């Protein structure tokens, strides 16, 4: 937590959440679980239209502060 | 008919007797929330024609929202139209949406309105329009569904492969669109989401993968 975005659900729902740039998606994706109690494993987070990977960090999506990540679950 | 349309109201007992032992807690769970359940077709119709017949029959007991509900159903079809859809085509899916909604107008009996829902070609007809619906705002909005879609499609090519064909099965994408298009809200239970967030749920169901029930409190 060293920088502050949103993630936006279908529901019309804003979570605000607290990260670091070096983040990976799925530490990005676990701290909505423990806010959301939604599994990582359900959650497609999409930044630009494109789908987020595991592994890959929020910097190597040019994703920076104030950003919106989109939450689109799997079932 | 083993297969119908739209059942009949049932008690959720029948959910035990359809299973596994960790799914027999959260009946018990979902049983201190809800008393009855009405199914459809796994068709991949489900999540509107549970939609489509739940808000119809609770309509029955409120005069003043099946005005507002006629009027926006009303006014729909020459909204689809301005927005690029042909009024020919669409003209006798609307038309059988309305007329269903006239039927309640006219306190149609529970037992009537589940026939209707039980005719082929009426209850189709039914689930198509409210696809149209569906897609004719996710296009509308296509702003911000769009963050939603991956890239490869547009709205519209995503509407006319996963929302206006019939037999696709809905998902959240789906069920906002129908919920903000009506102004009618949902919740639906798995096995606690509200479309739209933060509103007062009328419509309440039970999803299984790639099917939708009809729940009763």
């Amino acid at each position: 937590g060293s920088m502050q975005i949103f993630v936006k659900t279908l529901t019309g729902k804003t979570i605000t959440l607290e990260v670091e740039p070096s983040d990976t998606i799925e530490n990005v994706k676990a701290k909505i679980q423990d806010k959301e109690g939604i599994p990582p494993d359900q959650q497609k987070l999409l930044f630009a239209r494109k789908q987020l990977e595991d592994g890959r960090t929020l910097s190597d999506y040019n994703i920076h502060k104030e950003s919106f990540l989109y939450l689109v679950l799997r079932l | 008919g083993s297969n119908p349309l739209v059942s009949e109201r049932l008690e959720l007992s029948v959910l035990y007797k359809e299973y596994d032992n960790i799914y027999q807690q959260k009946i018990k769970d979902l049983h201190k929330k809800y008393s009855y359940i009405r199914k459809t077709r796994p068709d991949g119709n489900s999540f509107y024609r549970a939609f489509g017949f739940s808000h119809l029959e609770a309509l029955l007991d409120d005069s003043k929202e099946l005005q507002r509900f006629k009027a926006v159903s009303a006014k729909s079809k020459e909204d689809l139209v301005s927005q690029g859809f042909t009024e020919f085509t669409i003209e006798d899916f609307h038309n059988t949406f309305m007329d269903l909604i006239e039927q309640v107008e006219k306190q149609t009996s529970v037992a009537d309105l589940l026939a209707s829902f039980n005719d082929q070609s009426t209850s189709d007809y039914l689930v198509v329009y409210l696809r149209l619906l569906t897609s004719g705002y996710l296009q509308r909005e296509s702003k911000f569904f769009e963050h939603f879609i991956e890239g490869g499609r547009t709205v519209k090519e995503f509407c006319q492969q996963e929302v206006e064909p019939m037999c696709k099965e809905s998902d959240h994408i789906h069920i906002i669109a129908l919920a903000q298009a009506l102004s009618v809200s949902i919740q639906v239970e798995y096995m606690p989401h509200i479309f739209p967030e933060g509103s007062e749920p009328k419509v309440y169901l039970l999803y299984r993968p790639g099917h939708y029930d009809i729940l009763y409190k």
